[PDB]
């Protein structure tokens, strides 16, 4: 009972795996692909200035 | 139980455990058959004592 | 729950860090790459390619350093930012890999998620001096007889396994493993061996036989796996001995037993002459590259019985060698020899001829060996070595008429024989070993026809119990056999002869 549990945790952990996927291309899609460039701009710019 | 997630098995046998914890009854119950068998040894034990031992200071 | 996990997990990416990265890829292809940049890098440093993969500089060149791949080659290629770890290289080391089975990055092959380790410790790291070390005096216990007797095994002590391919070769120690179960689910931590199987160069089917057997005999609690099979990549391979040795050292480096078991190192030397030979380091004896030398005796030295000072640690290494042919004159086996203590010489003709566990007495040393017998197994066992290397004697010149002299030698030599062998994957207890050899020894088993053998053995061992395993208790604790122990097991031992 114990196995098959760990198991199914697994087999769940995977299932979000592809899910994890889905989502990446979704992302990746969206014009947040270039809004999120802005983002990381300042970002790096906070970051830089902080070295 | 803290670990299984799959439960109410755990509670199951931990029940069937429990309840058939007193197990079927003790295996003494011979003593008057074994009695018996000790009876009838002794017959033949006193037998060849007596005889032997007549015997010995013939 | 596993939404909670990786929920924690992709919390746990937070933000990178500016620092002193980048070389790139060029001349790549053949698992080394010729990277660009890396100014200042540390001799043997861990670097990680963003290729998602990480390689050792090895090569530290005016102007370029060649990284060699840790790791498959596919994924890496040319103008690729190969970003600098920074750290040498080191692998986590702690108590927690304590029944984990990991690969040679110390991922989890076990896949029970992140070990618990203490630390982390760099992968070469040098012996210890000649005032760190005492001399052995503890044994380690196989519960194999002749395994303990004739060949006499001690803790700290590189004592060569060699004998030839699959001949169940992985059982003998197994079985090691598996007696010292009893020892090691003790509670006395000076009779704790925490044990370490290296496999290398095994199929991955082969190593989850294994586990699964160890899991069967529930051992992997107090063992740790280590895996580096043989698809799994060369410099992998060639490091895995040396990681898993730093993992046995923490445990050493606690004061506390321990030993390690290398399968197979033989297939360390092919790795290590692979990873030579496209570094294109012109190739020694055999092809096997000149500092293949001091690869395995960098390797085997870690392994010791230290002194009083560092807490009397051991890291007992049992390193198993795979000749090709039985050729025990060939460059690496002569060579490993020559590092190691003692030699376990496994008798392949005799394996094939029913002598299983075949032990080759003749090609069998322990060089300080005899010293770590516990004085039980050095009286009961005195002169057994010699009375069947009278009985190796006897039936090399058997082969026409026997003097009855030579003739109650072979009588009893060859029940001996018999007497050694164990049934594979089943080892006996140490205090059961005590009284087998004590009959043979005592002459009790001079009589005993040939066939019931096998009979005495079980029969002879109940009925120990059975009339008095207070002897048995006795020679457990005093683990020397007493003038009235002696005589007392004489009279036993005789009176289940006579049944």
């Amino acid at each position: 009972w114990v196995r098959y549990e760990a198991s199914l945790r697994q087999l769940e952990q995977r299932q979000l795996a592809k899910s994890v996927i889905s989502r990446v291309q979704s992302e990746l899609g969206n014009p947040k692909f270039q809004e999120k460039v802005l983002q990381q701009s300042i970002s790096e710019i906070e970051q830089l200035l902080s070295k | 139980r803290s670990v299984l997630k799959n439960t109410s098995v755990i509670d199951k046998i931990e029940s069937y455990v429990k309840q058939y914890k007193p197990v079927k009854i003790d295996a003494s119950k011979q003593l008057q058959v074994i009695e018996s068998f000790e009876k009838h040894a002794m017959t033949n034990a006193k037998e060849t004592e007596s005889l032997v031992s007549k015997e010995l200071k013939d | 729950e596993v939404s909670s996990i990786l929920e924690e997990r992709i919390k746990g990416v937070s933000d990178e860090a500016n620092l002193n990265e980048t070389g790139r890829v060029l001349a790549v292809g053949d698992g080394i790459a010729r990277v660009f940049g890396l100014n200042n890098i540390q001799a043997e440093e861990l670097v990680e390619f963003s290729s998602g993969v990480k390689g050792m500089a090895l090569n530290l060149e005016p102007g370029q350093v060649g990284i060699v791949l840790f790791g498959s080659d596919r994924l890496v290629k040319e103008g690729e930012l190969v970003k600098r770890t920074g750290n040498i290289v080191d692998v986590p080391v702690g108590p927690g890999l304590l029944g984990r089975v990991v690969d040679a990055l110390g991922n989890p092959i076990d896949g029970k998620g992140p070990i618990d380790a203490a630390g982390r410790s760099r992968a070469q790291v040098k012996a210890p001096g000649i005032l760190p070390r005492r001399s052995v005096h503890e044994p380690v216990q196989t519960g194999l007889k002749a395994v303990d007797a004739l060949v006499p095994i001690g803790r700290g002590q590189r004592e060569l396994i060699i004998g030839d391919r699959q001949t169940g070769k992985t059982a003998v120690a197994l079985d090691t493993i598996l007696n010292q179960k009893r020892w090691n689910n003790g509670s006395d931590e000076s009779k704790k061996l925490y044990c370490v199987y290296v496999a290398v160069g095994q199929k991955r089917s082969t190593v989850a036989q294994l586990v699964q057997t160890l899991e069967q005999h529930d051992a992997m609690k107090y063992s740790i796996i280590v895996a580096a099979t043989a698809s799994e990549a060369a410099p992998l391979q060639y490091l895995a001995p040396f990681t898993a040795a730093s993992i046995g050292e923490w445990f050493r480096d606690n004061g506390k037993h321990a030993l390690i078991v290398y399968d197979d190192l033989s297939k360390q030397a092919v790795a290590y002459r692979q990873l030579s030979l496209l570094l294109r380091r012109p190739p020694g004896r055999e092809a096997y590259p000149g500092d293949v030398f001091y690869l395995h005796s960098r390797l085997l030295e870690r392994a010791a019985k230290l002194s009083e000072k560092e807490g009397s640690g051991s890291l007992t290494a049992l390193p198993v060698i795979e000749t090709q042919g039985g050729d025990v004159s060939a460059y690496i086996p002569t060579n490993v020899i020559s590092i190691t203590d003692g030699q376990i010489f496994l008798e392949a003709e005799l394996f094939y001829k029913g002598i299983r566990p075949a032990i080759n007495v003749g090609l069998s040393v322990s060089r300080v060996g005899s010293a770590a017998q516990v004085k039980a197994l050095k009286q009961v066992a005195g002169s057994l070595k010699l009375f069947l290397a009278q009985y190796r004697e006897v039936a090399a010149f058997a082969q026409s008429d026997l003097d009855a002299s030579t003739k109650q030698t072979l009588v009893r030599g060859e029940r001996l024989t018999q007497l050694l062998k164990q049934n594979q994957y089943s080892p006996l207890a140490t205090e059961e070993q005590v009284p087998l050899i004590y009959a043979g020894v005592n002459g009790h088993l001079d009589g005993i026809e040939l066939s019931r053998i096998g009979e005495f053995e079980s029969s002879f061992l109940s009925y120990l119990k059975s009339n008095h395993n207070e002897l048995l208790t006795e020679i457990r604790e005093k683990g020397e056999l007493s003038k009235e122990l002696l005589a007392s097991l004489k009279s036993a031992t005789e009176s289940f002869v006579a049944t």
